[PDB]
Parts: C-alpha cells; sequence; structure tokens
C-alpha cells in the first residue's frame, strides 16, 4: 500500500506559538512546454506517390 | 477540539463510523452514484 508520507501531528494550544528564527533561500525549477513540431503533410505524395 | 467557539464537527472525519469520512462528505458521497 502506497505512502501518503509522514505522519505529523502538531500541537495546538490556546496560548502556544511557533515563530521560525532563520530562514533559507529556496531555488526550485519549473519545466514548461511552449510550442510543438509544426508539421507540413502533402496530401499527393502521402496518399499515393509517383 | 476547541478551537476558540468554532465547531469544525461537520467538516472533521468521524473516527466512530468505519469509513473515515466528514458528516458533509457521508452526504456528498451518498447522493451521487
Ligand atoms: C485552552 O483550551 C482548553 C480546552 O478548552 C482549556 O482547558 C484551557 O484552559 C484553555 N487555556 C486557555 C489559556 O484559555
Ligand atoms: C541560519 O542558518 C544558516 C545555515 O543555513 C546558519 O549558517 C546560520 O548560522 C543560521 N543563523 C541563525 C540565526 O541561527
Ligand atoms: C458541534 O455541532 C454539532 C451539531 O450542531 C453538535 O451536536 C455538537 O455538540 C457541536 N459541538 C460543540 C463543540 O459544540
Amino acid at each position: 500500500t502506497m505512502s501518503l508520507g509522514a505522519e505529523n501531528s502538531v500541537a495546538y494550544s490556546n496560548n502556544s506559538i511557533a515563530i521560525p528564527t532563520n530562514f533559507t533561500i529556496s531555488v526550485t525549477t519549473e519545466i514548461l512546454p511552449v510550442s510543438m513540431t509544426k508539421t507540413s503533410v502533402d496530401c499527393t505524395m502521402y496518399i499515393c506517390g509517383d | 477540539k476547541y478551537f476558540g467557539g468554532f465547531n469544525f464537527s461537520q467538516i472533521l472525519p468521524d473516527p466512530s463510523k468505519p469509513s473515515k469520512r466528514s458528516p458533509i462528505e457521508d452526504l456528498l458521497f451518498n447522493k451521487v452514484t
């Protein structure tokens, strides 16, 4: 059975808060298609050539 | 489950039922077939 990730139970109370004390710069990558291969088909040479 | 006064019982999953789904999810799954 595939796992859905880790299991973390964050503590919730009416008086406690979590403040971050440091930070990090994350350079992620995202790939996105823009164009494709333009294809021109010849009708006669494909249906019956020569 | 005391979040200041907001009652999320209708959206939180119910562990008593065998299918751990919210009370709204039960109606959402019992009306679309
Ligand atoms: C936080 O909520 C719990 C549950 O109602 C309560 O027992 C406790 O006294 C509350 N604490 C504060 C700081 O209000
Ligand atoms: C913050 O993290 C960096 C490593 O990413 C560390 O060199 C630096 O000492 C940390 N600073 C603090 C505020 O703890
Ligand atoms: C949450 O709402 C349900 C339905 O109205 C109710 O039975 C339940 O007592 C409520 N719980 C709280 C924490 O008030």
